[PDB]
């Protein structure tokens, strides 16, 4: 089976606060579908993709759910929290996931049609399995992301742009930038996002950092979740090799 | 304490075997009908197949593991005989042979085959765990004891539920029953034992060194049958179509290729009568919960 469990406020109230003391909204924290009505409701007129935006950014909080075998635990701990069901194992993809061909192995006596295999009765045996099986697939979507990775850190080697780049935090050292349309983060850091870093000013409670631009000097305040200019760029860092999105302000 | 039958009658089932027929009414290969009611507590019932009729009792409590499996829970089987059931035996004899032909067997069929996870007992690990205890009661033989004590124990622990468990270092807090519900167990297999009756109609030799095969094999002697048989043998399985034990431990010779042929038939025949268990405790849940509301609607 798998199991999946909530996300609780803890993993939610650090968004809140960016709800509440700049957005004037929260989540509800509940039930999951009242979470998943209080995040109905968390979007902007002007921006109706602020619905997506929420959506990809809560799911680096969402507990990971994982395959087990049901004698580990009792039934309401079954659970799969995101998709509302108490019973939840994986069964329709026999070539990627050979936790479901398990499955049908242990289905094959459940129908009468063979004995069950003694390994997939132990279950000192199965929890060697059940953690390593959720490994690989730990091991398969930390490639699945960086197949993306290097087919966009080729993109941004020669290809240069003015887009939109949406700050996801707000620090001192400086805030990060995201284009929706790549997916790629990158840390403006400070001075490479304003000149004149005393004038600077970072706050944590609204979690603003107010300034005075590089190529400019109108007081800038730079809040959260606001459209910007933003040249994109990549260019590796020689001492670590990865090919970092090389993202500048405009 | 002895049993006393004529030779006359000796020859008669003997004969009855040679012309193919036995005094109950069966066939050789045939077992007789069960008959399974539960008690209204929970690890609480009543088994009888015909004349013998047993009684066993599940129960648990909370101790501390031993030093040897720090890990897992507390369990043994008690199979007290009491002189009620025949006037043949003593006062709670541990120590008589037929006693311990019915222990080692369920022993056997239950501890060291495990079908309960013992793990699943350990409350806190080397502090606190379960005691969980089977009691078996015999009420009246017509053999086939061993057979039915295999069948009301492992009857009992589908229909025992333990209460509710909060743990705080020593603050336990084993709950109140009826606010916070009772839970079952995990029964990893579930075990049928099969008595096997043997019968020479010949002399030694021609068992010995007459090599036609000529030897009868019955399920489940009556009384009566029980006491002129050759040999003892019992297997146990499963669903999953794998062997727990066999015993033959001595008595008559016998042909390897009879006890195969032998143990194919017990497949069969323990399949149906399993899962007849398996809707009678759904059905006796459907009619707890059936009269749960005829309870709620009631109150």
């Amino acid at each position: 089976l798998r199991r999946h469990a909530a996300p609780p406020s803890t993993n939610f109230e650090i968004l809140n606060e960016m709800l509440n003391t700049r957005k004037n909204m929260s989540i509800s924290l509940e039930s999951s579908k009242a979470l998943a009505d209080s995040l109905d409701r968390c979007v902007d007129p002007e921006d109706p993709y602020f619905n997506t935006l929420v959506r990809i950014m809560s799911t680096r909080c969402m507990m990971a759910a994982q395959y087990f075998y049901s004698g580990a635990y009792s039934y309401p701990d079954f659970r799969h929290y995101g998709l509302a069901v108490d019973i939840y194992t994986h069964f329709t993809s026999p070539i990627r996931r050979y936790c479901d061909v398990v499955a049908h192995r242990q289905l094959a006596g459940a129908i009468g049609y063979e004995p069950l295999s003694l390994t997939h009765r132990d279950k000192n045996k199965m929890d060697m399995i059940c953690r390593n099986i959720n490994r690989k697939h730990r091991n398969a979507q930390f490639a699945g992301r960086a197949s993306i990775e290097y087919y966009v850190g080729q993109v941004m080697r020669n290809n240069e742009s003015t887009e939109t780049g949406y700050v996801i935090k707000v620090f001192n050292n400086g805030i990060v930038v995201l284009v929706p349309k790549f997916g790629v983060e990158g840390l403006i850091r400070l001075d490479n996002l304003t000149e004149d870093p005393n004038s600077a000013a970072f706050d944590e409670v609204e979690y603003k950092l107010t300034f005075v631009p590089t190529n400019s000097d109108k007081p800038r305040d730079v809040y959260v979740f606001d459209k910007v200019e933003v040249q994109v760029r990549s260019v590796m860092d020689p001492i670590t090799s990865k090919r970092k999105a090389e993202l500048l302000l405009k | 304490k002895d049993i006393e039958i004529s030779a006359s009658e000796s020859k008669f089932i003997l004969e009855a075997l040679r012309q193919n027929y036995r005094l109950d009414g069966r066939s050789f290969d045939q077992f007789r009908d069960v008959e399974i009611t539960f008690g209204k507590e929970f690890g609480d019932v009543s088994v009888k197949m015909g004349n013998t009729k047993v009684h066993c009792r599940i129960s648990c409590q909370i101790a501390q593991p031993y030093e040897d499996r720090p890990f897992e829970g507390l369990f043994v089987i008690s199979t007290e005989i009491s002189p009620m059931a025949g006037s043949q035996f003593e006062n709670g004899n541990i120590t008589g042979e037929d006693e311990v032909l019915c222990s080692r067997i369920i022993e056997k069929s239950v501890r060291r085959s495990g079908a309960l996870d013992v793990e699943g007992l350990c409350i806190v690990a080397g502090s606190k765990c379960w005691a969980v205890r089977a009691d078996v009661h015999f009420l009246d033989c017509d053999g086939g004891f061993i057979d039915a004590s295999c069948i009301a124990v492992m009857a009992g622990l589908m229909h025992f539920k333990k209460p509710d468990i909060t743990v705080h270092g020593e603050q336990i807090i084993v709950h109140p029953v009826n606010e916070r519900e009772p839970v079952p167990l995990g029964i990893l297999h579930i075990p049928i034992c099969v008595t096997f009756s043997f019968f020479n109609p010949q002399d030694t030799e021609e068992n010995i060194k007459g090599e036609t095969n000529s030897e009868i094999s019955i399920i489940d002697a009556t009384l009566k049958e029980e006491l002129l048989r050759d040999g003892v043998l019992t297997v146990t399985l499963n669903k999953n179509r794998e062997v727990v034990q066999v015993s033959k431990a001595g008595g008559l010779p016998m042909d390897a290729l009879t006890l195969m042929k032998c143990c194919h038939e017990a497949y069969s025949i323990i399949e149906k009568i399993t899962d007849q268990i398996l809707q009678l405790l759904k059905e006796d849940s459907e009619k707890r919960n059936k009269y749960a509301a005829m309870l709620t609607s009631e109150n």
